[PDB]
C-alpha cells in the first residue's frame, strides 16, 4: 500500500517513532517519504553485494532481513523481508527502530543522509494532528 | 517510554502450576520473562512478538512453559506447567519496541521489578 502522509504519521506516532533514539517523528517522515515513497511494497535490488532493500523503510537483507538469497545474511532483526512488505507495518517500524539502535543511528541510510539531514522537515507532520 | 510491572509470584509444591502477568503502560513490540535463580546469572525464559504471536522458549523451560498476550488489556502471561525446583528464581519481565532474536538479552530496553516464584520440595 501506498499511504497518505498524515495517514502514516498518525500510524508512526500510534508505534511509538516520535522521539524514537532522539529522532523525530518528521524526520522518520522524510526517511519513508525518499526511501520509498511511503510504499510498503518498494523493492531495490543492489548488484554489487545481491542484496535487496524491501519496503517503506528500505531494509537491507544482506544485515537486517532474511530473503533466503542475499550472502553474508546477518538477520538482524530475525524476520523475513516479506514481513517487511506488507500493508501493517509494525514489523517494518520495529526493524527500522533496530536499524538505528546502531551507533551510526538514522545516518544508516544514505537518502536520508542527502535528503532530510541538516534539512527543514516540518512539512511532513505539518497539520496530521500529531 | 514504557513502564512494566509483574505480579502473580508466590511459592508451589514441586509438579505444581503457576501463571504470572505482566501490564505495560504502552506499546510494546516484543516482550519476555528473564529469571534469576539464587547465586546465579540472570537468564532467558520465554518471550512473544506481539505482531505476529510467535513464540520462543529456552531450552530449560520449553514444553513445560509458555507465554501469551492480551492485547485488548496490553499484558502478557508466563504458564508454567511441571514446575521443578530448578524453576524457584526472581522472574524479570521486559520489553522492547525493536525486531530481534526476542530470546536476546542485548534487545530489551524495559524491566520490570521482579516478581519470586519459589518452588518447594
Amino acid at each position: 500500500k501506498v499511504f497518505e502522509r498524515c495517514e502514516l504519521a498518525r500510524t508512526l506516532k500510534r508505534l511509538g517513532m516520535d522521539g524514537y533514539r532522539g529522532i523525530s517523528l518528521a524526520n522518520w517522515m522524510c526517511l519513508a517519504k525518499w526511501e520509498s515513497g511511503y510504499n510498503t511494497r518498494a523493492t531495490n535490488y543492489n548488484a554489487g553485494d545481491r542484496s535487496t532493500d524491501y519496503g517503506i523503510f528500505q531494509i537491507n537483507s544482506r544485515y537486517w532481513c532474511n530473503d533466503g538469497k542475499t550472502p553474508g545474511a546477518v538477520n538482524a532483526c530475525h524476520l523475513s523481508c516479506s514481513a517487511l512488505l506488507q500493508d501493517n507495518i509494525a514489523d517494518a517500524v520495529a526493524c527500522a527502530k533496530r536499524v538505528v539502535r546502531d551507533p551510526q543511528g538514522i545516518r544508516a541510510w544514505v537518502a536520508w543522509r542527502n535528503r532530510c539531514q541538516n534539512r527543514d522537515v516540518r512539512q511532513y507532520v505539518q497539520g496530521c494532528g500529531v | 517510554q514504557v513502564q512494566l510491572q509483574e505480579s502473580g509470584g508466590g511459592s508451589v509444591q514441586a509438579g505444581g502450576s503457576l501463571r504470572l502477568s505482566c501490564s505495560a503502560s504502552g506499546y510494546t513490540y516484543i516482550s519476555g520473562w528473564f529469571r534469576q535463580a539464587p547465586g546465579k546469572e540472570r537468564e532467558g525464559v520465554a518471550a512473544i512478538r506481539s505482531s505476529d504471536g510467535t513464540t520462543y522458549y529456552a531450552d530449560s523451560v520449553k514444553g513445560r512453559f509458555t507465554i501469551s498476550q492480551d492485547n485488548a488489556k496490553n499484558t502478557v502471561y508466563l504458564q508454567m506447567n511441571s514446575l521443578k525446583p530448578e524453576d524457584t528464581a526472581m522472574y524479570y519481565c521486559a520489553a522492547t519496541e525493536v525486531a530481534g532474536w526476542p530470546l536476546d538479552i542485548g534487545i530489551y530496553d524495559y524491566w520490570g521489578q521482579g516478581t519470586e516464584v519459589t518452588v518447594s520440595s
